[PDB]
C-alpha cells in the first residue's frame, strides 16, 4: 500500500553502502534475519518493533533498510516495504547475478564500467585490498578470476549451490567464499571501484589450518597450489568425481617416463647388474599434472663480454624443454641418483606454469633473479609433447592469459599481476589496490613467479 | 651435508679430466634478450615527452 | 619459578580503549591468589594455564576423643536436632508374622573396633586403605605432607623460605 | 629442627629425624651413579665455513689430480681458486678457457659456497654490532669491508635492474610535476640563474669561499697520500692564481660533460652505514665553486622556500624550539571542546636520495639553473663509483659526495614539497611574491585556517606537516579512508606507531577516531606524492594526534623527541621549570598557553652511544690524552646540541 | 565444536530424520512469522549422557537431539510442520530463577582474528542460555553472566573449544540500573518533529513492593481490566481511577516500570490519544530499557502522561515522530525527578564450622556486605552464615572467604535484589581516580562517570540533556 | 600497607656458591589483612598440625 510512494527513500547514502564484509548485525552479532541499514550504513538484525533494526532506525532516523537475505528495501521504523526500481543497483551491488548470456558476452567487453563513485574502470581489472600481507593470496586470486572458465563456473550459483558437501564440512566455505569474490570482481556496476578480499582471505586462513593467513605473507606458488587443491575437493560433492571444473579446466596429463640410476660408487659390472635386473628401469608414472613447475636456471653469478645488463636472460623454449622427453632429470634421493625424464602426455584448456625462481641456499634463502623470455603472443608445446599422442592434440596454439611477479627481496617483497586482459587487448599490470597499463614487451621484461597460458 | 659430501658430486666426475687436460692447467698468474633496448626506447620517450612539455617554458636562458 | 613465556612491559601497550585505566571502576584489587583460582576470568592470555578443582564438600567427621563413649553417640560438637507425619490408625489389621525380625537384630550397633574402623576412612592414604604394596623405604617421604600443607604461623623467614 | 625443637625441646644437636635428607642424598646419588660408572668404565680399558670449504676443496682436488701434477700444479690451482674466490668479491668474471670443465665447475662450487657462507656470515657480524655485541678492532674492520662490498654488489645489481626496467617515473608523471613545477615557478617568477658571467661581481669571494671550505677537510695529520697532496698543491695553485683558477673552472663546467671515477667507502657507523663520496681534485673545485654560485644566486632569487628547514638563520635545536613556539601561536590551536583534534605527521622520503631520475633532474634543473650548467650536473651526477676492484655505474641515484648534491637536494625536496603541500597551500605558504612570508607564518590570520595543512617544515629528507583538521573535515578524512581501505576488523590500531620513550600517559593513546584519523592523514599524504618519484612509508613515519582522547600533542624535530601538553588539559599541575621543561608561552596574551616537554631522541642517544663504544674500541695505541680529547669532544658536542633536553 | 545439536522433547508429532521442518525461532510470532526458517531436520540421536545412540523417528513424548535445525535456534525455538498448523505459536521464552548482573568485555589480542572471536562468542551464547552477549556504540563486545565461576568457564570454552585464539578479558563489572528517588522536578513538555504533537509525562517513583510484584509477574497485564484494576486498587491501594489508566508494563512484558494515562478527558480526546497509544507505550517500553542516566534499564518508576497534543492526520501525528518524541520525554521525565543508580546485591549463604563464623562475618566487613543471619546447621557442626554482599565489591569475595578460613568456608551468590548506591549520580563536585578506589559516599556519581565512560556515551548528562527548550 | 595497597592497584593496572638461601627469595609478603592473617585450621578442637609438639 505505502510502497511506490516513500519519501525516505531519497535519504539512501550509496557511497557508504560497501557489502563486502560479513554479514552480521551491529549489536545483536547474529547472521539471522540480519537487515543492513541504506542510510546508516551499518546493518542490524530483525524486521520489525522490539528487534534491533526498529531501535537503531528510530534512534539514529535511518529509516530505510534492506534485507541481506529477502533483498527487499523496506522502512523499518513503519515496517512498510518499499517498491522502487530505481534502488535495483543497491540489489545488484549486494547479490551480482549474471544471466545466462551476460556470463558468456565477456569477451564483448567495449565500454569501460563506470563505479557509482567517480571512478571509470573495467570488470575484471579491479583491486583487492591487502589487508595486511595478504599480497600473494590476493594476486593468486586476481589471477585466477581471469580464466574465463572459473570466472564462468563461479559467476553461476546453480553450479554449486547443489554440491552434496557433508554438513559438518568447514571446506565448503572456500568453494562458496571464493564465488562471492568472483562474482563482486566482475560486477559491471559496482557501487565502488574495487572489491575487499576481507571475507575470501579470512575463509582462506580459517580452511588451512594456520597457513597462509592474511598477517603473514606466504608464498604465491603454495598458495595457488593449495587453493587449487581445495577447490577440486570441494567442488566434488559427496563421491571421488575428479571432473571437477578446476580440475578440468586447469589440470593436465604429464607421462614421466623417469628412471633410476644404478650407483655411483660401483664399476661396471655391478652397474650393469642393476640397469639389467630393473634396479634401474625405466617406468611411465603417468600423473595429472594441474601446475608445472618450470625450473629456472640458476645465475652464472659471473659476467660476460655480452650482455650490458648483468640480469642473466633465458628464453621460454628452453627453459620448458625440460619437460619434454629427451630432456632428462636427476633426483637425488636418499641413497640414490633418480634420474628421471618427464613427457607432456596430454594439455590442460589453461595450463599454470609456476617457476620456482626462489631456492634455499647452505645458510640462506636466495631468489634467482634470472629473467624468462616468454613471448606473449603466441607459444606451441608441440615441440615437447609426448611422440605417441602428438597429432592427438589438434590445438597446441598456447597464449598467455595472465603473470604474477614477485618483485622486490625475499624477505620483504611484493606481489604484483600483470594479466592480459580479454575484450581489449592491454595487458594491464594490476598493484594489491593501483590497476596500471603495461607495455606487452614490459611485460617479458619483469621475472615472472606464476603464468597462466590460453590454449586457445 | 659433509663439507667433503658437497663436492663429492663434482670430484666423482671431476676425475674425468684426461692427463692432458690435467696438465694444460696454466698458471693462476696470466631471438636473444636486449635488457638495455627497452630502457633505452622508455627514456628516450619521456625525454621527449618531458621537452615538449619542456618547449612550452616562458623564459629559460641559455648560455652558448 | 622464572616465566613460562616472556611478558611484554606495562608500557608496550599504549591506553588502549579496553585497556584504558580511565574506565575500569577499582573497587578491591584483583590478587595473585584471586586470578589463579578462575585463570580464565582474571587473567589475559591464560595460556597453559590448568584449574583447580571445586571446593569438594566438607568432610564433616567427628573424630573421637574417648574410647569410653559408644561408637555412634551424638557428641557435643555436633549441633543439636529441634525434635519440632499423617501415620495411619493401628484399627487396622496390619499385622507381622511372628518370624518377621529386623535382619540385624542380634548384630549389636556398636562394637569395639566399629568407631576404630570409622575412624580410619578419615585418615592419610597409607592409613585410609587396607591393602598396599611394599614400596621402597626411599619412595615413602615421612615429611612430605608436612611442607605441602600451608606454612605453620610465625614460622622465621629462613624457615619460611 | 623448626617442627621437631618446639615446647620442652629447644634448640640442640639432638635431632635424629634424618630419612629426608638420607632420601635426597640417596636419589642424588642414583642420578650420578650412571655418570661416574661409565667414567670409571671408560678409565679401564684394554664459523669456519671458509678455511673449512678451502680445505676440502683443495683435498678433493690433490686426491683427483695424478702424481705426476701433484707436484707442484697443486700451487696453480690453489692460485685458480683464490683468483675466482677475489674475482666474485668484486664482480670481476672469473675466465680460465685453459682450465678443465670439470675443473671450473667444482671451482664454480667452491665460490658459491664461500660467497654465501661470507654472506651469512657478513648478516650475522651486522646484526651483532647494530645490537651492541663485544668485537674488536680487527672483526670490526672485516665486517664494515664485507659490508661494503656487499652494498656495492647490491646497488650495481640494482642499476642494471634500472635500467633493463628503464625510467620508473612514467612519462604522464613525470610531465605532470614537470608541468606543476613550471607553474610554481612562474607563480614564485623566479629569474633563472644564469651562468657565470666573465666579469661576475663576487666570483673572487665565492671562488676564494668554496677553496676555503674545501681545504678545511685536510687537517693537519701524520702525512697525505698522493691525491690528498695533489689536491693540496691544487688549492694552493687557486689560491695563486684565481683568475685562471677561475677560468679553469668555466672551462671544465662548459666541457667536461664526462669525468672522471669518483672514489666510495663506507663511513663505519654502528647503525646506520653512510658513504663518503671523494671527487677528483680539480673536479671537486669546479663542484664547490659551482655549489657557492647556485647557493648564492638561490639565495639572491630566493628560490629555495622557506619551510625547507636547514639553514643558517636557525640552528636545529633553535629550528625545534620556533615550531613549537609557532605551533601554539595558531588560533585556537589546543581547543578540543568543539571536537577538533589536530594531527602532526612526521614522514621522511624513503630512499629520497637514491631515487632520484637523473634524466627528470636534468629536466628539471634547466627550469631553475643555466641549461648548460644543469647538463654539466646531470653528467656529474652520472659516474663510475670505483671502490678496491669493484667499479660499477651510476644512472638512477644522485651522488651525495659532489658538492652540488646540496643545491640538487634542495630542488628535488622543493620539487616534493610542492606535491606533496600542493599548489594553493604552498603558495599560501610562501605568501606574496612581492612581501614574502617568514617561516611558519602565514600572511594573514585567515590565511592560516584557509586549509587543514597549517605548518610545515621540509627538512632534509625528512617531511613534518602539521593539520589541524575540524571535526566535520577529520570525520570525512575518516570516511574516506575507510571507503578506500576498509578495516571492518578493527585493526587500524594494530600497527599505529607510538613514542615509546614516553610514558604511557603522555602517549598518543592510540583512541578510535584518533588511529582512524591519523592512518587518513598518513594515506592523504602518501596518496598526494607520486610513489615512482618518493614515496613516505607508513611503517618508518609517524603520525600523532592531539584530540579529546589524546591531550599530548608528540613530535620529534630535529632529534629532539618533545611532547606538547597543553595547560588547559595539564591542569592541577603546578609549573616547575625543570632543565628539561621549555615553557611555551602565547604570543600576544605571553602567558603560557602549553608546555612543551623536551626530550634527546633515542637516535641521538644510539647514536651517542655507538660514538663511546667506537672511541673505546677503536683507541687501540693512541695515547691516552687523544682517548680523552675524543671523549671530550663528544661529550662537549651531546651537551652542546642538547643542551636542556640532556637533563 | 563446529556444529550444534539442538535438544528437546516433542510435545506431539513424530519428528523423524530427512523431515523437512519449520524451526520457528524465538520471537517467530503469529502476525510476524519472519524468524521462521524452514530447515530439514536429519540425523537424530537418543539422549544418552556419554555415548549417543542414533535412532529413524521420535514419538511425541521423548527427548530429540535434532541436528540441522540449529541455524536459526539462537536460545530456544519450537519444530513444527511446514505446509499445515498455519495458526501456531512459540513456546514462551524461558523464564530465568535468578538475574543476570555481571558484564565484561572481551577483545582479542590481535585484531585480526577478530571474526573469528565473534563466530566464536555467537557459538557460546547459543551454548549457554541465559548469557546475553551484545556490542555497544563503543564496541565492547560485552558478555554478561550470573556470577563469577560461570564467566570463567564461559572464557574457558570461548577461548579453548570455539574460537582457539586468545582473547583479553577486562576486569568484571556489575550491570547498574538506574532508579528515581523524589518525584518529578517538573511538567516536561516535549514535542515531536513538525510540532504537529506536544506530549507531557510526570514521573514518579513506584510504590514500594509493586515493583517486586510485577516482576515476580503476580500483577500481570495480561489479565482483563477487572482484574488488575482489582489487584491494583486493593493490593496497591491505587485510586479506582488511576488504576483504570494504565498503558503498558515498562520496559519488558514483565517490567519494573508502569505507564498510565494520566491525561485528563476535558482537554485530551481518548480516542485521539489511543490513536498515538501504542507508539506511546513502544517509546516509553524502548525509554526505560535504554535509561537517560547511564544507557541503562531504569526500574522502580511509574511514568504517568500528564498530557499530550496530538495532530489529527496520522502522516503528521503519530508514525515516526511519535516514538522519539516519546524516548526523549520518558528521559527529561526520569533525569528531572532525582535520579540514583543502583547495585545488584548478591546473597551469599556462607556454610562454614561454628568456630570460624567469626572470620567469615570479618571477611565479609571489608565488602561493603552486613551478615543476615547466622545460625548452625541442625545436626551438623558447621554453621550457615547468610548474608548480602553488593556485587560490585563482590569479585573475588569467594576466593577470599576460603583463603581467610584456611580453605574451610564454602560460598555461593545470587541476584537477590537491587539497592540504591549510597551517593548521587548527577553530582559534578566529586573528583574520581585511576586507580584509588572511590570512597562508601562517591561512589554513585563514580559508577556513573565510568559506565558513561566504558559504554563511550558523552561524559555529561544534563537535567537540561534531551529536554525540549535547550 | 595502605600506600602499598594502592601502588600494588596502581602496578596491577600499570660463581659464589650460595649455601643457605636469602631471606630476599621468600614470599607471603601480602598487604591485605585478610590473607595475612589466616584464620589457622583448628580441627573442631580435637586436631592440630604435625610434628609439633
Amino acid at each position: 500500500r505505502r510502497s511506490r510512494h516513500c519519501p525516505y527513500l531519497d535519504t539512501i547514502n550509496r557511497s557508504v553502502l560497501d557489502f563486502d564484509f560479513e554479514k552480521l548485525c551491529s549489536i545483536s552479532l547474529s547472521h539471522i534475519n540480519a537487515y543492513a541499514c541504506l542510510v546508516c550504513g551499518k546493518y542490524f538484525q530483525g524486521r520489525g518493533l522490539k528487534s534491533h533494526a526498529y531501535i537503531h532506525s528510530v534512534q539514529f532516523s535511518h529509516h530505510v533498510f534492506l534485507n541481506l537475505h529477502t533483498l527487499k528495501f523496506y522502512c523499518l521504523p513503519d515496517n512498510y516495504e518499499i517498491i522502487d526500481s530505481s534502488l535495483e543497483d543497491i540489489t545488484y551491488v549486494l547479490k551480482p547475478t549474471f544471466t545466462k548470456q551476460q556470463i558468456a558476452n565477456l569477451d564483448k567487453q567495449a565500454k569501460l564500467s563506470r563505479a557509482y563513485d567517480g571512478t571509470t574502470y573495467l570488470p575484471g581489472i579491479v583491486g583487492l585490498n591487502n589487508i595486511k600481507a595478504n599480497d600473494y593470496a590476493n594476486a593468486v586470486l586476481q589471477a585466477l578470476s581471469n580464466v574465463p572458465p572459473l570466472r564462468n563456473y563461479f559467476l553461476e550459483e546453480d553450479n554449486y549451490k547443489n554440491i552434496k558437501r557433508p554438513p559438518g564440512d568447514i571446506m565448503f566455505l572456500l568453494v562458496q567464499r571464493f564465488g562471492e569474490l568472483m562474482r563482486k570482481l566482475w560486477n559491471p556496476r559496482n557501487f565502488k571501484a574495487h572489491v575487499s578480499p576481507h571475507e575470501m582471505l579470512q575463509a582462506v586462513v580459517l580452511c588451512s589450518k594456520k597457513t597462509f593467513q592474511i598477517t603473514k605473507q606466504g608464498d604465491g606458488v603454495d598458495f595457488l597450489s593449495w587453493f587449487l587443491n581445495a577447490l577440486h575437493s570441494a567442488l566434488g560433492g559427496t563421491k571421488k568425481k575428479k571432473k571437477t571444473i578446476v580440475t578440468d579446466v586447469f589440470q593436465g596429463s604429464m607421462r614421466i617416463f623417469t628412471k633410476k640410476l644404478p650407483h655411483p660408487d660401483l664399476p661396471a659390472e655391478e652397474k650393469e647388474q642393476l640397469l639389467h635386473n630393473d634396479e634401474y628401469q625405466e617406468t611411465m608414472v603417468e600423473s595429472t599434472f594441474m601446475y608445472l613447475t618450470l625450473d629456472l636456471p640458476t645465475a652464472p653469478l659471473y659476467k660476460d663480454e655480452k650482455e650490458q645488463l648483468i640480469i642473466p636472460q633465458v628464453p621460454l623454449f628452453n627453459i620448458l624443454a625440460k619437460f619434454n622427453g629427451i630432456t632428462e632429470k636427476e633426483y637425488k634421493t636418499y641413497k640414490e641418483n633418480f634420474l628421471k625424464r618427464f613427457q607432456l602426455t596430454k594439455l590442460p584448456p589453461y595450463l599454470i606454469f609456476c617457476i620456482k625462481r626462489f631456492t634455499k641456499n647452505n645458510f640462506f634463502v636466495e631468489k634467482n633473479p634470472t629473467i624468462v623470455n616468454f613471448p606473449i603472443t603466441n607459444v606451441d608445446l608441440r615441440e615437447y609433447l609426448s611422440e605417441e599422442v602428438q597429432a592427438v592434440h589438434k590445438n597446441t596454439t598456447y597464449d598467455l592469459i595472465a603473470n604474477i611477479v614477485h618483485d622486490g627481496k625475499p624477505s620483504e617483497g611484493s606481489y604484483r599481476i600483470h594479466v592480459l586482459h580479454h575484450g581489449t587487448g592491454k595487458w594491464y599490470e594490476l598493484q594489491d589496490l593501483q590497476v596500471t597499463d603495461i607495455l606487452p614487451q614490459m611485460i617479458t621484461l619483469s621475472e615472472a613467479y606464476i603464468q597462466i597460458w590460453k590454449r586457445r | 651435508p659433509k663439507i667433503q659430501q658437497q663436492f663429492s658430486d663434482l670430484k666423482r666426475k671431476l676425475a674425468e679430466v684426461t692427463e692432458e687436460e690435467w696438465l694444460s692447467i696454466p698458471e693462476v698468474g696470466d631471438g636473444e634478450l636486449d635488457m638495455r633496448k627497452i630502457g633505452q626506447a622508455r627514456n628516450t620517450l619521456m625525454d621527449m615527452r618531458l621537452s615538449q612539455v619542456s618547449d612550452s617554458v616562458s623564459g629559460q636562458t641559455v648560455v652558448d | 619459578f622464572e616465566p613460562l613465556v616472556r611478558d611484554i612491559n606495562l608500557q608496550d601497550e599504549d591506553w588502549n580503549e579496553f585497556n584504558d585505566i580511565n574506565k575500569i571502576i577499582i573497587r578491591q584489587p584483583i590478587r595473585t591468589e584471586y586470578k589463579i583460582a578462575f585463570p580464565y576470568l582474571y587473567n589475559n592470555l591464560p595460556h597453559h594455564v590448568h584449574l583447580t578443582w571445586y571446593h569438594t564438600p566438607n568432610v564433616v567427621f567427628i573424630k573421637t576423643e574417648d574410647p569410653d563413649l559408644p561408637a555412634f553417640y551424638f557428641d557435643p560438637l555436633i549441633n543439636p536436632i529441634s525434635h519440632r507425619e499423617p501415620l495411619p490408625d493401628d484399627d487396622e489389621e496390619f499385622e507381622l508374622p511372628e518370624f518377621v525380625e529386623p535382619f540385624l537384630k542380634d548384630t549389636p550397633l556398636y562394637t569395639d573396633n566399629t568407631a576404630n574402623g570409622i575412624a580410619l576412612l578419615w585418615a592419610p592414604r597409607p592409613f585410609n586403605l587396607r591393602s598396599g604394596r611394599t614400596r621402597r623405604a626411599l619412595d615413602i617421604p615421612l615429611v612430605k605432607n608436612w611442607y605441602r600443607e600451608h606454612c605453620p604461623a610465625g614460622q622465621p623467614v629462613k624457615v619460611r623460605v | 629442627y623448626y617442627r621437631f625443637n618446639t615446647g620442652p625441646v629447644g634448640k640442640g644437636p639432638g635431632c635424629g629425624f634424618w630419612a629426608a635428607g638420607w632420601r635426597v642424598w640417596l636419589f642424588f646419588m642414583r642420578g650420578i651413579t650412571p655418570l661416574l660408572e661409565r667414567w670409571l668404565g671408560n678409565l679401564l680399558a684394554r664459523s669456519h665455513f671458509d678455511l673449512e670449504l678451502r680445505a676440502a676443496v683443495m683435498h678433493d682436488i690433490l686426491d683427483m689430480m695424478p702424481e705426476g701434477i701433484k707436484q707442484n700444479k697443486a700451487r696453480t690451482i690453489l692460485q685458480h681458486l683464490s683468483e675466482a674466490w677475489r674475482c666474485w668479491k668484486a664482480n670481476i668474471p672469473w675466465k680460465v678457457p685453459g682450465l678443465p670443465t670439470p675443473i671450473e665447475n667444482m671451482i664454480l662450487r667452491y665460490v658459491k659456497a664461500k660467497a654465501d657462507w661470507w654472506t651469512n656470515t657478513a648478516h650475522y657480524n651486522r646484526e651483532r654490532i647494530r645490537r651492541g655485541a663485544t668485537v674488536d678492532k680487527t672483526v670490526c674492520k672485516k665486517n664494515l669491508g664485507r659490508l661494503t662490498r656487499l652494498y656495492l654488489k647490491a646497488e650495481q645489481e640494482r642499476q642494471h635492474n634500472y635500467l633493463k626496467d628503464g625510467p620508473y617515473i612514467t612519462a604522464e608523471e613525470a610531465v605532470a610535476v614537470y608541468t606543476t613545477t613550471v607553474h610554481w615557478l612562474e607563480s614564485r617568477r623566479f629569474s633563472p640563474i644564469p651562468f657565470p658571467p666573465l666579469s661576475y661581481k663576487h666570483d673572487t669571494k665565492l671562488l676564494i669561499l668554496a677553496l676555503e671550505r674545501l681545504k678545511e677537510a685536510y687537517s693537519v695529520k701524520s702525512r697525505l697520500n698522493q691525491s690528498q697532496r695533489e689536491e693540496l698543491g691544487l688549492i694552493e695553485q687557486a689560491y695563486d692564481n684565481p683568475h685562471e683558477a677561475l677560468s679553469r673552472i668555466k672551462r671544465h663546467l662548459l666541457t667536461q660533460r664526462a669525468f672522471k671515477e669518483v672514489g666510495i667507502e663506507f663511513m663505519d657507523l654502528y647503525s646506520h652505514l653512510v658513504p663518503v663520496y671523494d671527487v677528483e681534485p680539480l673536479e671537486k673545485i669546479t663542484d664547490a665553486y659551482l655549489d657557492q654560485y647556485l647557493w648564492y644566486e638561490a639565495d639572491k632569487r630566493r628560490l629555495f622556500p622557506p619551510w625547507i628547514k636547514p639553514a643558517d638563520t636557525e640552528p636545529p635545536p633553535l629550528l625545534v624550539y620556533k615550531w613549537c613556539q609557532g605551533i601554539n601561536n595558531l588560533q585556537d590551536v589546543w581547543e578540543t571542546s568543539e571536537g577538533e583534534c589536530n594531527v602532526m605527521l612526521e614522514s621522511r622520503f624513503e630512499k629520497m636520495y637514491e631515487k632520484i631520475d637523473l634524466t627528470l633532474l636534468n629536466r628539471l634543473l634547466r627550469l631553475i639553473v643555466d641549461h648548460n650548467i644543469a647538463d654539466y650536473m646531470t653528467a656529474k651526477n652520472n659516474v663510475v663509483i670505483n671502490y678496491k676492484d669493484m667499479n660499477h655505474t651510476n644512472s638512477y641515484g644522485i651522488i651525495r659526495g659532489l658538492q652540488f648534491a646540496s643545491f640538487i637536494v634542495q630542488y628535488y625536496g622543493l620539487v616534493m614539497d610542492l606535491l606533496v603541500l600542493g599548489l594553493h597551500r604552498a603558495s599560501e605558504m610562501a605568501g606574496p611574491p612581492q612581501m614574502p612570508n617568514d617561516f611558519l607564518s602565514f600572511q594573514d590570520i585567515a590565511t592560516e585556517a584557509a586549509h587543514p595543512i597549517r605548518l610545515f617544515c621540509r627538512y632534509i629528507d625528512r617531511i613534518h606537516i602539521f593539520f589541524r583538521f575540524t571535526a566535520d573535515e577529520a570525520r570525512d578524512l575518516i570516511q574516506r579512508y575507510l571507503t578506500e581501505h576498509p578495516d571492518p576488523n578493527n585493526e587500524n590500531i594494530v600497527g599505529y606507531n607510538n613514542k615509546k620513550c614516553w610514558p604511557r600517559d603522555a602517549r598518543m593513546r592510540l583512541m578510535k577516531h584518533d588511529v582512524n584519523l591519523g592512518r587518513a592523514v598518513f594515506w592523504d599524504i602518501k596518496n598526494r606524492l607520486p610513489r615512482s618519484v618518493t614515496t613516505v612509508q607508513w611503517e618508518n613515519s609517524f603520525v600523532s594526534v592531539y584530540s579529546k582522547d589524546n591531550p599530548n600533542l608528540l613530535f620529534n624535530m630535529c632529534g629532539f623527541e618533545c611532547r606538547i601538553l597543553p595547560k588547559c588539559r595539564t591542569s592541577y599541575e603546578e609549573f616547575t621549570h625543570k632543565d628539561g621543561v621549555w615553557n611555551l608561552q602565547n604570543e600576544v596574551t605571553k602567558e603560557r598557553t602549553a608546555q612543551c616537554f623536551l626530550r634527546v631522541d633515542d637516535e641521538s642517544m644510539q647514536r651517542f652511544h655507538n660514538r663511546v663504544r667506537q672511541i673505546l674500541m677503536a683507541s687501540g695505541s693512541t695515547t691516552f690524552t687523544k682517548i680523552v680529547n675524543k671523549w671530550n669532544t663528544a661529550l662537549i658536542g651531546l651537551m652542546t646540541y642538547f643542551r636542556e633536553a640532556v637533563v | 565444536g563446529v556444529q550444534f545439536h539442538a535438544f528437546g522433547r516433542v510435545l506431539s508429532g513424530t519428528i523423524h530424520a530427512g523431515q523437512p521442518v519449520k524451526v520457528l525461532g524465538e520471537n517467530y510470532t503469529l502476525e510476524d512469522e519472519e524468524d521462521s526458517q524452514i530447515c530439514t531436520v536429519g540425523r537424530l540421536w537418543i539422549s544418552v549422557a556419554r555415548y549417543h545412540i542414533e535412532v529413524n523417528r521420535v514419538p511425541a513424548g521423548n527427548w530429540v537431539l535434532i541436528e540441522g535445525v540449529d541455524q536459526p535456534i539462537v536460545k530456544t525455538a519450537t519444530i513444527t510442520e511446514p505446509r499445515g498448523n498455519e495458526e501456531a505459536q512459540i513456546f514462551r521464552p524461558l523464564k530465568f530463577n535468578t538475574t543476570s548482573v555481571i558484564k565484561i568485555a572481551v577483545e582479542p589480542v590481535n585484531p585480526s582474528e577478530l571474526p573469528k572471536m565473534l563466530d566464536g562468542l555467537r557459538k557460546v551464547n547459543k551454548s549457554y542460555p541465559s548469557l546475553t552477549t551484545k556490542v555497544e556504540e563503543s564496541g565492547e563486545h560485552v558478555i554478561l553472566g550470573t556470577g563469577e565461576l560461570y564467566l570463567d568457564c564461559v572464557m574457558h570454552d570461548l577461548r579453548k573449544m570455539y574460537s582457539e585464539i586468545d582473547i583479553k578479558v577486562a576486569d568484571p563489572v556489575v550491570t547498574f540500573c538506574e532508579t528515581v528517588v523524589e518525584t518529578s522536578s517538573l511538567k516536561c513538555f516535549a514535542e515531536t518533529p513538525n510540532k504537529k504533537n506536544k506530549i507531557t509525562m510526570i514521573a514518579e517513583p513506584l510504590e514500594k513492593g509493586l515493583a517486586e510484584d510485577i516482576e515476580n509477574e503476580v500483577v500481570q497485564i495480561t489479565w482483563n481490566r477487572k482484574k488488575l484494576g482489582e489487584f491494583f486498587q486493593t493490593k496497591y491501594d491505587w485510586d479506582l481511577l488511576a488504576a483504570r489508566s494504565i498503558w503498558a508494563f515498562g520496559p519488558d512484558a514483565t517490567g519494573p516500570n508502569i505507564l498510565v494515562d494520566d491525561t485528563l478527558p476535558s482537554e485530551v480526546d481518548k480516542a485521539l490519544l489511543g490513536s498515538v497509544k501504542d507508539s506511546i507505550v513502544q517509546g516509553f517500553q524502548w525509554g526505560t530499557r535504554e535509561g537517560p542516566l547511564c544507557d541503562e534499564l531504569i526500574r522502580n518508576v511509574k511514568f504517568k502522561i500528564l498530557d499530550a497534543v496530538v495532530a489529527q492526520e496520522p502522516l503528521h501525528r503519530g508514525g515516526g515522530q511519535i516514538i522519539p518524541t516519546a524516548r526523549r520525554v520518558v528521559y527529561s521525565a526520569f533525569l528531572m525527578a532525582t535520579p540514583r543508580l543502583m547495585e545488584p546485591y548478591y546473597f551469599v549463604e556462607v556454610q562454614a564450622p561454628a568456630d570460624c563464623v567469626s572470620a567469615v562475618y570479618t571477611v565479609l566487613a571489608r565488602r561493603r556486605g552486613h551478615v543476615t543471619q547466622d545460625a548452625p546447621i541442625p545436626g551438623s557442626p558447621l554453621y550457615t552464615i547468610k548474608a548480602f554482599i553488593p556485587a560490585i565489591d563482590s569479585f573475588g569475595f569467594e576466593t577470599d572467604l576460603r583463603t581467610h578460613t584456611q580453605g574451610q568456608a564454602f560460598s555461593l551468590s545470587v541476584f537477590h535484589h537491587w539497592q540504591i548506591v549510597p551517593g548521587d549520580p548527577l553530582d559534578k563536585s566529586i573528583v574520581i581516580r585511576p586507580l584509588e578506589p572511590q570512597p562508601a559516599p562517591h561512589l554513585a556519581r563514580e559508577f556513573m562517570i565510568k559506565t558513561r565512560r566504558r559504554k563511550g556515551l558523552s561524559e555529561d548528562v544534563s537535567i537540561s540533556k534531551f529536554f525540549d527548550d535547550p | 600497607d595502605k600506600s602499598k595497597e594502592l601502588h600494588a592497584i596502581k602496578e596491577r593496572y600499570l660463581r659464589k656458591f650460595v649455601f643457605e638461601w636469602d631471606a630476599s627469595e621468600d614470599t607471603s609478603i601480602d598487604y591485605n589483612p585478610l590473607y595475612k592473617e589466616r584464620h589457622q585450621v583448628q580441627l573442631l578442637g580435637r586436631g592440630f598440625i604435625a610434628g609439633i609438639d
